[PDB]
């Protein structure tokens, strides 16, 4: 998840020569490429936005194939103004979880 | 004192299973009153005996050939990481060489003495030996925080136990404290779940188990997609509050070309040794 | 040699010489290996080839004592590294010697011999179109770190140096086993000469 290529063949080659020795695009080489990358999603904006407002963390996982938290900003839960831009993380909510329209969502997102 | 009562912490924590393991402890100089202390509150579930890593008499005398693992602490702030991580390198290979199929589970500082560590015979990452290095991981957590802020928190929070600690004030800590009792959890999957796609059993684990599916997986594949899931002695990785409550993912009732652009395996972009006076 | 060199250079029946030191490190005097490989009473075709595998600036310094010598050649690289290993056709040798110059510079009294254990581990892991049978000779400072050479043998730190397997089957060496010379050369006036000869 971390180092982004853990895998018994890099393990092998960087223990015989300590290095990356670059190679053609052979197509098994190619498919290698196919993996999951985190990343951060806009809720304010996209096909997300009516869950947005709807405010429920109904997780759409029948498209595009997975979130896991929320980044919420520290003065959202209030109902007064702030000029704060931080932001806190929520690992794993509910399902019921009540959501915001500025929340940001970590998710893994397919290779394409 | 600080690293057995942090380790203990996280050991003998009670959002574990039925933990019956005991803890045996090998060091070269006396425990002080306070560590003694510690120990005395320990009385039924750890053990202090003194002696050397280094003496195949000690590893004899702590049992080391019946051991399930064991387990070596770095200093990770010693004057120099070449010299500690040189002797956590001697002290796995005098437990090797006395016994060589001990699982070891061992913290290295820096990340080319850690592939000085697989150079020995009987050292096998295949079935469980486990070298946590802090370099790699710390700038790897730092790497995948600059694709997505504030995961480097989540990451560090998954692996250290916690109870749900509950606060009555509308505050950023409420919400933050109720991710913060979620750890990872391995666990196996095959009654009800074998051939079904990934994403289905990820949906009803989630929307009916109440717990948060699997991540990855057969092999160690995250979020595989609608292909490549059909495994039957697979294994997932899980995130829950505690050990007993992912414990449900079991026995499920269903009742309710012409130039080189990467390394040789593909993994990584590569271009050619770019030179310094360039990238300047 | 570059490691390309070494890869398509034949070397058969040859000696490979692991050397572990720095620009700080004392000399090993290393003619004083090459020497008795160099006699005259070989033949000029049986004469083994000798290659040193370690860091530069350590060969550099031994040089001017061994340039002299016919087929010797020098990789610089890590003795640890497979890959250098793998280039000088490390399983067609007649002998790998493993020695460290930084022997007796630290006062950890642990950290000396680490490095030679591992080469010595490292080439008997290494795989060959199978690297456990290739001969070596490990020199030792610390005595008691013999019995960490060998995996299929019965270790005791009270067991003598000699008694001990790796010593038995000449893997392994240290120079505490010369201390028997003071009293051999004290009561055989000439044995020394003979030991040298
Ligand atoms: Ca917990
Ligand atoms: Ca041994
Ligand atoms: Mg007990």
């Amino acid at each position: 998840l971390v180092t982004g290529g853990a895998t018994p063949e890099l393990e092998a080659l960087i223990a015989e020569e300590n290095a990356l020795r670059g190679g053609y695009s052979t197509p098994q080489t190619l498919a290698n490429r196919d993996r999951c990358r985190v990343a951060q999603l806009a809720l304010l904006d996209g096909p997300f936005a009516d869950l947005g407002d709807g405010g429920c963390y109904g997780d759409l996982f029948c498209k595009a194939l997975l979130c896991f938290g929320i980044y919420r900003l520290r003065d959202a839960h209030l109902s007064t103004p702030s000029q704060c831009t931080k932001r806190y993380v929520i690992t794993n909510p509910p399902y019921e979880f009540e959501l915001v329209p500025t929340d940001l969502i970590f998710c893994l997102m397919q290779f394409d | 004192l600080e690293s057995v009562s942090n380790f203990l912490k996280d050991f003998l924590h009670k959002d574990r299973d039925d933990v019956n393991v005991e803890i045996v402890f090998l060091h070269n100089i006396s425990p002080n009153l306070e560590l003694e202390a510690l120990f005395k509150r320990h009385f039924t579930q750890v053990e202090f005996y003194q002696g050397s890593v280094l003496n195949p008499h000690d590893l004899a005398r702590v049992k080391i050939e019946s051991a399930d693992a064991c387990l070596i602490l770095a200093n990770k702030y010693c004057a120099d990481p070449d010299a500690e991580d040189a002797s956590n390198i001697m002290r796995v290979i005098s437990i090797k060489n006395y016994h060589p199929k001990i699982r070891i589970i061992t913290q290295m500082l820096q990340y080319h003495n850690k592939a000085h560590l697989l150079n020995i015979p009987s050292w096998n990452w295949k079935e469980g030996d486990d070298a946590i290095c802090l370099a790699e991981l710390k700038l790897g957590f730092i790497a995948q925080s600059c694709l997505a802020q504030g995961l480097s928190t989540m990451l560090a929070n998954l692996f250290s136990m916690r109870s749900f600690i509950k606060i009555e004030e509308d505050t950023w800590q409420k919400y933050y404290l109720e991710g913060v009792s979620n750890e990872m959890y391995t666990e196996y999957l095959s009654s009800a779940f074998v051939g079904l796609s990934f994403p289905t059993v990820c949906e009803l684990c989630f929307v009916k188990l109440k717990l948060l599916m699997i991540a990855i997986e057969s092999r160690i594949l995250i979020n595989p997609g609608n292909h490549l899931k059909i495994q039957e002695g697979t294994l997932g990785f899980f995130i829950a509050s505690d050990a007993k409550e992912v414990k449900r993912a079991f026995f499920y009732c269903k009742a309710c070309s012409n130039v080189k652009k990467y390394d040789s395996t593909g993994m990584f972009h590569w271009c050619a040794p770019k030179e310094i006076e360039k990238v300047i | 040699l570059t490691r390309s060199e070494a890869a398509m250079t034949v070397l058969s029946g040859h000696v490979v010489v692991c050397i572990f030191g720095d620009v700080s490190s004392a000399l090993i005097g290393l003619r004083n290996l090459v020497m008795p490989l160099r006699a005259s009473n070989f033949h000029y075709h049986e004469l083994k080839h000798i290659v040193f595998v370690g860091s530069i600036e350590y060969l550099k310094r031994e040089w001017e004592t061994l340039h002299n010598f016919p087929k010797v050649s020098i990789l610089p690289g890590t003795p640890l590294s497979r890959a250098d290993l793998r280039a000088v056709n490390i399983n067609l040798c007649d002998m790998c010697v493993i020695l460290s110059a930084n022997q007796n510079n630290i006062d950890d009294t642990s950290l000396q011999d680490k490095e030679c254990i591992l080469a010595s581990l490292n080439i008997k892991s290494m795989q060959f179109d199978t690297g456990v049978n290739i001969p070596i000779i490990t020199e030792l400072v610390n005595d008691t770190n013999v019995q960490f050479l060998d995996q299929d043998d019965d270790d005791d730190p009270d067991t003598e140096l000699y008694l001990t397997q790796p010593f038995a089957c000449g893997t392994a060496f240290a120079v505490s086993v010369l201390d028997s010379l003071m009293s051999a050369t004290y009561f055989n006036d000439n044995i020394l000469t003979l030991i040298r000869t």
